[PDB]
């Protein structure tokens, strides 16, 4: 009985949430990826000169 | 054919040598053919396999390590076997004049033919004792006989390598201080061929009473899990590598053409034999070659 | 989220038969094994039925061999349990459940009583 | 400047000898997950040999010589999906099974929980090694009239002894064609979709006999013999 | 009765699933169908490390990207340092059976834990000189299945028992005990900024927890199987779970709901780790097909594939800089891929 009550609360309290737009999010995500990708290693190798595995 | 003019030679020097002092062919060649091609298929089939066994780092295991030592001992009598022939091909064919006879002597007595017999010989003891080291090795897989890698393969290899120097090296003194004639070719003393062909036998009868232990052990597996398939598949996948064939003759003109061609043409394409069971139609070099094809073919 | 929702059980006089359909969503029901699990009152769950991904292999318990019939609609995404010659001894609630992955011979612990891909379950009085 | 360095690889070394010595001692021992149910009686197995929250148990026994590691699961939840992956480099799984489960029936289950682990992906080159405890506790139930054997199984009425049945001395007739039909039983489930990677190797034992011992080390020796002859393709 | 409350949640979740439809207003493929894709990305081992003997379940990288633990099924953490090769340490364990480890973010200890249902605490920087347990954390009643640190002091430990846990190493007394997943709980992500965490469980379903209030905070589904793995975005806004089902999927904690899909028709077999690079535009994920994989998070197609393991790849692990990408397979060995 409390684990039932428990959860209808927990479902209760999870409906309650703010939920943007899917566009929104991906938007972000797109953002983020294009603004951070300019400095990864694996997207871009960097020149074989300063990686300490070569 | 020739040795016995040059034998006769030479007693006919010793004959005049007494006078002054002291008294006041198709079949060859065939045989020749059979036993080149043998082996040069050997030489071939062994090279590709060393370079299978030690160049993917995944089949690196003990086993492995002893079948790679059994490779280079069979290139190595091969390798030998084809300088002995080509040494003798140009001794004959450059030398065979009736009074350049004696430019065969001067290179029938040098040091030369002498270590080329030892090293023919080494690589003959060094083959008829890495079979006994693999039968032992599976032997001691299937009879609880598990110990430190340090302690097992390290005396595998000095039994399979040092042990036959250490018989032939006597033998090579024994030689060059007590007789030493004809390069040491011809057995002058049957003792002293005794001395090199005795430890041979005791090997082959060792790995023989391998193989039938194996073959036993294999029975039994096979009795309790068609079963007469299995059982000569099983043998017949097993004797080229114990080299048990030996035993047909090695505990033995007439049967001199028959006991030759059978003897050569067999030993000729053991190689060749172990090399095809053992690197190619094994299961984990097939898998190994299906790996590496499908991630090659990703580009 | 995967359902499972069973139906067409109830109190049925002994001799009958029954028709328990079994409804699935949230997977592609062909890759998955399923099996019918019934729990008598005052035991455990207990293993009746399975049948594979294609409904070609078939298997029962002892005591329902020659009786029982089951069968998947994969189209229908459903499953079926028929019944036939009841006896006392079969009042239970029976339980559809899954495998825990696809593409697999037979799979573990569906019979555990904290599994999680299984329905409800209908209680099946003779 | 080399001098660290030279440190770091000293150390190195000095670790890689001591991998070498656990490789040494690792590499000759047999593991052995003992499973089972809670009614079948691994716990008087793993006491009686016992002479040489927790979510394992460990029991350390030689026979011969050679050492045995024997892992019962313990304190555990029933689900057992994700931690069976664990022992798939183990050498053998014992999986005891109580033959008197029946009269409710309880032995399908056991022939359900064999038929899950043999066909496993992970264990499928796992043999297993089968006891069928409570050897004694059959006897009487099924010298009892009150067992009825062919309505959890209806195949036993039109199943005839084997030819290459070897009963002990004194033994009943209905006792052996009882104890012989659970026995094929599991060998249904072994010899069907098991090709040859893996074995079943049966055993009637019991909770008051002391080969137990020896029954495991000869079949893990069986075990170990067929998988050298494998990577040999002498089998 | 229990019946009507049953009615009850079964409408509440109706009307969160009607929500989230709701809430999608398009398809994240829509938006991406016209982006500049990455093309084929090839990587190569540089190193190899050797001296496992059993397979491996656990890797994790240190903060400095140079010092990896790696745990092995015969009892043994390694700390190897991915430059030279080198093996820093070698710390035998009480129970060998061990399916995860961690590096603590100081890099002064590391944990280890497995189906002895202990998660023990090693110290690596003793005035001695030598590694000896600090301490363990018993109280687990389930096999430890995975366990990351907060700090020095706090560690998160999610077991076999369906509950996650929150540890203080001085205390050694369970702080706080997260409730409320069915099925055992396989693998926790915590945040980058280590303030909340996600727990996926056996029962197709993952949860976000926040690590100091205690309970469940939002519930993500729509995986059809056991869920093996769990790794957050970058940012923190997002997470991917692979599953048994051999499909990917991301999942937004604003949306509170997928996103993408990462499948294929050919892939059978289940992922059995993920991780993501260091900004976020590359999703590697380990499968039972002895080979791992590479996805681009955005446009959903394979860019490369990590061939060579001969066995299952259980751990998978992109550096904090993102520069290499360890994996260990069951084949004991482990694979430094730049």
């Amino acid at each position: 009985i409390a684990q039932a009550r428990k959860l209808v609360e927990q479902l209760k309290m999870e409906a309650n949430i703010d939920r943007i737009k899917v566009s929104k999010a991906a938007a972000d995500l797109m953002a983020y990826c294009e603004a951070h990708a300019k400095e990864d290693p694996l997207l871009t190798p960097v020149p074989a000169s300063e990686n300490p595995f070569r | 054919s020739l040795w016995e003019t040059v034998q006769k030679w030479r007693e006919y020097r010793r004959q005049c040598q007494r006078s002054l002092t002291e008294d006041p062919e198709e079949q060859l060649l065939f045989l020749y053919i059979i036993y080149t091609v043998g082996y040069a298929l050997s030489f071939s089939a062994l090279v590709i396999a060393s370079a299978i066994l030690l160049g993917f780092r995944h089949l690196h295991c003990t086993r492995n390590y002893i079948h790679l030592n059994l490779f280079a001992s069979f290139i190595l009598r091969a390798l030998s076997v084809f300088i002995k022939d080509a040494a003798l091909k140009w001794m004959y064919s450059t030398a065979a004049q009736q009074h350049q006879w004696d430019g065969l002597l001067s290179y029938q007595d040098s040091l030369s033919c002498r270590l080329v017999f030892l090293l023919m010989q080494y690589c003959v003891a060094a083959n008829y004792y890495w079979l006994l080291v693999e039968g032992v090795y599976l032997y001691t897989l299937l009879a609880f006989s598990v110990f430190s890698e340090q302690w097992i393969f390290r005396l595998y290899v000095s039994i399979g390598w040092g042990v036959p120097l250490l018989f032939v090296v006597p033998w090579g003194i024994v030689k060059y201080l007590y007789e030493d004639e004809g390069c040491w070719t011809r057995n002058s003393n049957m003792n002293y061929w005794l001395i090199i062909r005795l430890p041979i036998l005791f090997a082959i009868g060792v790995n023989f009473l391998i193989f039938v232990r194996v073959i036993c052990i294999v029975v039994s597996k096979l009795k309790a899990n068609d079963i007469k398939c299995r059982l000569a598949k099983s043998t017949l996948t097993l004797i080229p590598l114990l080299g048990t064939h030996e035993v047909i003759f090695a505990f033995v003109g007439t049967l001199r053409f028959i006991k030759l061609f059978t003897e050569l043409s067999f030993t000729s394409f053991q190689g060749l034999m172990v090399a095809i069971l053992y690197c190619f139609v094994n299961n984990e070099v097939q898998l190994e070659f299906r790996k590496s094809w499908e991630r090659w073919r990703l580009e | 989220q995967v359902q499972l929702q069973e139906s067409g059980g109830g109190l049925v006089q002994p001799g009958g038969s029954l028709r328990l359909s079994c409804a699935a969503s949230g997977f592609t029901f062909s890759n998955y094994k399923m099996n019918w699990v019934r729990q008598a009152p005052g035991k455990g769950l207990e293993w009746v039925s399975d049948i594979s991904q294609s409904g070609a292999s078939i298997s029962y318990t002892g005591s329902v061999k020659g009786r029982f019939t089951i069968s998947r609609d994969n189209a229908k995404n459903t499953l079926y349990l028929q019944m036939n010659s009841l006896k006392p001894e079969d009042t239970a609630v029976y339980y559809c459940a899954r495998c825990p992955a696809p593409f697999t011979r037979d799979c573990f612990d569906v019979t555990s009583t904290t599994y999680a891909y299984r329905g409800q379950g209908t209680q099946v009085t003779v | 400047q080399r001098n660290e360095e030279k440190a770091q690889r000293e150390a190195n070394k000095k670790i890689e000898k001591q991998l070498q010595k656990d490789k040494q001692v690792y590499r000759a021992t047999h593991r052995l997950l003992l499973l089972g149910a809670g009614e079948s009686g691994k716990n008087t197995i793993v006491k009686q040999m016992r002479i040489l929250t927790s979510g394992i148990f460990e029991t350390k026994f030689q026979v011969d010589k050679v050492n045995f590691h024997m892992f019962d699961v313990g304190a555990q939840r029933d689900e057992r999906r994700k931690w069976i992956q664990c022992f798939n480099d183990v050498t053998a799984i014992i999986f005891v099974v109580a033959s008197s489960s029946y009269n409710t029936n309880r032995l399908q289950a056991a022939l359900k929980l064999f038929d899950s682990i043999w066909n496993n992906k992970w264990l499928r080159d796992t043999s297993v090694i089968l006891f069928l405890n409570k050897q004694d506790l059959l006897a009487e139930k099924v010298l009892a009239g009150k067992s009825k054997i062919e309505d959890y199984f209806p195949e036993f009425a039109r199943y005839t002894t084997p030819e290459d049945a070897t009963p002990e001395p004194g033994e009943d007739p209905r006792v052996t064609r009882a104890k012989y039909f659970i026995r094929d039983e599991f060998l249904r489930i072994s010899t069907a979709s098991g090709d040859g990677r893996h074995y079943c190797y049966p055993h009637f034992t019991c909770a008051v006999d002391t080969e137990n011992i020896r029954r495991v080390f000869n079949d893990c020796r069986d075990i170990i013999q067929r998988m050298h002859l494998r990577q040999y393709e002498l089998l | 009765e229990l019946d009507q409350l049953r009615q009850e949640a079964e409408q509440l979740k109706n009307q969160i699933r009607d929500a989230r439809k709701a809430c999608a207003d398009a398809t994240l493929s829509q938006i991406t169908n016209n982006i500049d894709p990455v093309g084929r990305i090839q990587m190569r081992t540089r190193r190899t490390l050797r001296g496992h003997l059993a397979k491996i379940y656990a890797m994790h990288w240190g903060t400095d990207s140079r010092l990896l633990v790696s745990a092995s099924q015969d009892g043994k953490l390694i700390i190897w340092d991915s430059y030279t090769t080198n093996k820093v340490h070698a710390i035998p364990l009480r129970s060998s059976w061990v399916m995860t480890c961690a590096y603590a973010p100081s890099g002064n200890y590391v944990a280890c834990g497995g189906l002895d249902n202990i998660c023990s605490i090693y110290n690596l920087k003793t005035r001695e000189g030598n590694v000896r347990v600090s301490r363990e954390l018993a109280g687990h009643t389930g096999y430890l299945s995975c366990c990351r640190f907060l700090d020095d002091n706090q560690i998160v430990t999610s077991s076999g028992d369906t509950t996650c846990a929150l540890w203080d190493i001085e205390t050694g007394q369970q702080t706080t005990t997260f409730t409320g997943h069915t099925g055992d709980v396989m693998s926790l992500s915590l945040a980058p900024d280590t303030r909340l965490f996600v727990s996926g469980a056996c029962d197709a379903s993952a949860k976000l927890w926040d690590v100091r209030e205690g309970m469940c905070r939002q519930t993500f589904t729509g995986h059809e199987s056991d869920i093996n793995a769990i790794c957050f975005f970058p940012n923190g806004n997002a997470f991917a779970t692979g599953s048994d089902d051999a499909t990917c999927r991301l999942f937004d904690l604003r949306a509170d709901q997928e996103l993408m899909t990462y499948s294929h028709d050919n892939i059978i077999c289940g992922i059995t780790s993920v991780s993501f690079s260091k900004s976020g535009r590359l999703l590697l994920a380990g499968y039972d097909d002895f080979n791992c994989n590479v996805w681009d998070a955005l446009k959903a197609d394979r860019a490369g594939v990590l061939a060579g393991h001969d066995n299952r790849v259980s751990c998978l692990g992109v550096t904090d800089d993102g520069m290499a990408v360890a994996t260990g397979s069951w084949d004991s060995f482990l694979k430094i891929w730049n």
